[PDB]
RNA sequence: ACACAUGCUACAAUGGCCGGUACAAAGGGCUGCGAUGCCGUGAGGUGGAGCGAAUCCUUUCAAAGCCGGUCUCAGUUCGGAUCGGGGUCUGCAACUCGACCCCGUGAAGUCGGAGUCGCUAGUAAUCGCAGAUCAGCAACGCUGCGGUGAAUACGUUCCCG
């Protein structure tokens, strides 16, 4: 419950990103933390191994780690 | 009013816990209803309390608390 | 007796009596009835309106019940099946949220069962 | 008592106030509650035959009628029905009964149901008459808790001489009935 | 969407829950085992006594046992799956995928069809304990340690080798 997780690398690239005030869709490897109320707007493009997925973040997303609002399995059974 | 079928109907008087009592004609036997309940609706307050119940970016900034 | 919303039965303990409630199990009775201190040992016949009142002011002061847990959840729920989470994905096709055993056990999320 | 108490509050004020909000600019004219109609489930009509007399009893000491039984116009066939069968009971009251009725409920029966967070303001018909569920029952203290196997439902209309909708919403909204925007 | 297989927890009173109390064996420990004390409800936090250990630590070690109270046969003070909120610890990192604790939630399940399995004395049955692997754990597994401790075997006709 101490120091939560960040991702240096997206914490850098959403800084520069928020800085500017540009917005633009982000092929991202992390699946990792949406660390920050600060990623609120900025379209992740997660990338669950195969391609990337556009993800946009409202202000819902906080507390939920960023990977798996992209899926990894696909599943249909017939 | 029809004499022999319909059930008797007494005076009655209600009581709640705080005291504020009532007066009124009613079905009851006893003559007397031991209420919990008085004219202090919850409705205004418990929906106060679902209105402030959402909002979690604020517990999460809680949680991280700088 | 009657109370916050739950309908009390002939002859239980208080300790259990409280238990009949959603948002109240053994721990909260063990500590509600040590907060405003009605006997654990007394039945239901032998309860007070007056402690029905102290004990239903705590209970809906300093603590939640029926309609808010429920309606109450039941709104974390669709919380997390509306914005697209992975969990979300559980709860829509009906399996294990926890990401535990799917291949032969986890039948209490798929129910009754259909054989192929 | 000369006036029941519902009615010794309507008298003066809702109607005094009722003028204020609409300048009818006659009398008279001036909304107030009918009769107030109790309709009774039951549906088993055909699968059981013992329950009805449960309804007839069950609208009587709710409010102190006798309902009267209530019957199939005709038989129509998937749900079990056949022309003549007892579907449930009504009470229509008026008068000394419609108000101790109303206030008795009103103070008692609609604060008592779990999570009762208030009553449609929506529900009105083309005319100004209110009608709302009480899905189980036990609302009411007349019903000793224990005597009650199985709920039983029943819908509750007021009817009024409201040639609008708000003001029956005006009327229902001054006399102490509730409502949540 | 399924089907099999080995296990574990059960379906309650020879039981559950609260209080008091008695008895083990073996093991494990260096960037390890970590005490009294203090902060927590509790996982644990702060701290480091003391030990390369018949010495210190794993508390003087257990649990089932015994004494007492309560529960009165009920889908229940049985049962814990599931789900929500709130946490702690390990790790760069617990989303897909960790364990543990707290509050709530409280499902199936009323001894289980055909069939079938294990076991001949400290055995079966039941009760905890330690270890290896290991930062953490899917351990209800595996390997061991001890506690309490039965019934039956007339006998080779029948099934199996």
């Amino acid at each position: 419950k101490k120091g939560p997780f960040v991702d240096d690398h997206l914490l850098k690239k959403v800084d520069v990103q928020n800085e500017k005030n540009t917005k633009q869709v982000i092929k991202t490897w992390s699946r990792r933390s949406t660390i920050i109320p600060d990623f609120i707007g900025h379209t992740f493009a997660v990338h669950d191994g195969r391609k990337h997925v556009p993800v946009f973040v409202t202000e819902a997303m906080v507390g939920h780690k960023l990977g798996e609002f992209a899926p990894t399995r696909t599943f249909k059974g017939h | 009013m029809k004499t022999g079928i319909h059930p008797e109907y007494v005076d009655t008087t209600v009581q709640c816990g705080c005291g504020h009592s009532f007066t009124t004609r009613s079905t009851k036997q006893s003559g007397t209803i031991v209420v919990e309940v008085c004219s202090q609706c919850h409705p205004f307050y418990t929906g106060k309390q679902k209105i402030l119940d959402s909002g979690g970016r604020v517990a999460r900034f809680e949680k991280r608390y700088g | 007796a009657r109370l916050v919303g739950v309908d009390l039965p002939r002859d239980k303990r208080m300790e259990i009596a409280l238990t009949y409630i959603y948002g109240i199990g053994r721990t909260r009775s063990n500590e509600i009835l040590a907060a405003t201190g009605i006997d654990k040992n007394m039945r239901t016949k032998d309860l007070t309106d007056d402690q029905v009142t102290v004990l239903r002011d705590y209970i809906e002061g300093n603590l939640k019940v029926e309609g808010d847990l429920r309606r109450e959840v039941q709104a974390d729920i669709r919380r997390k099946i509306e914005i697209g989470c992975y969990q979300g994905l559980r709860h829509r096709r009906g399996l294990p949220v926890r990401g535990q055993r799917t291949k032969t056990n986890a039948r209490t999320r798929k129910g009754p069962k259909r054989t192929i | 008592k000369a006036l029941p108490r519902l009615k010794q509050r309507y008298r003066e004020e809702i109607r005094e106030a009722l003028q204020q909000e609409f300048n009818y600019a006659n009398v008279m004219q001036i909304p107030g509650v009918v009769k107030v109609v109790v309709n009774m489930g039951v549906g088993d009509a055909a699968r059981d035959a013992k329950l009805i007399n449960g309804a007839i009893n069950d609208l009587a000491l709710i409010t102190g009628q006798k309902p009267e039984v209530r019957r199939a116009r005709k038989s129509i066939a998937q749900f079990k029905l056949r022309e003549g069968m007892p579907i449930g009971a009504r009470v229509t009251l008026r008068g000394d009964r419609m108000w101790e009725f109303l206030d008795r409920l009103i103070s008692i029966a609609l604060p008592r149901i779990r999570d009762f967070r208030g009553l449609s303001p929506k529900q009105f018909d083309g005319t100004g008459n209110y009608t709302f569920g009480l899905n189980e029952q036990s609302m009411f203290h007349e019903i000793d808790v224990d005597s009650i196997d199985r709920p039983r439902g029943m819908d509750i209309t007021v009817v009024t001489t409201a040639t609008n909708d708000a003001e029956g919403r005006a009327l229902l909204r001054a006399l102490g009935f509730p409502f949540k925007e």
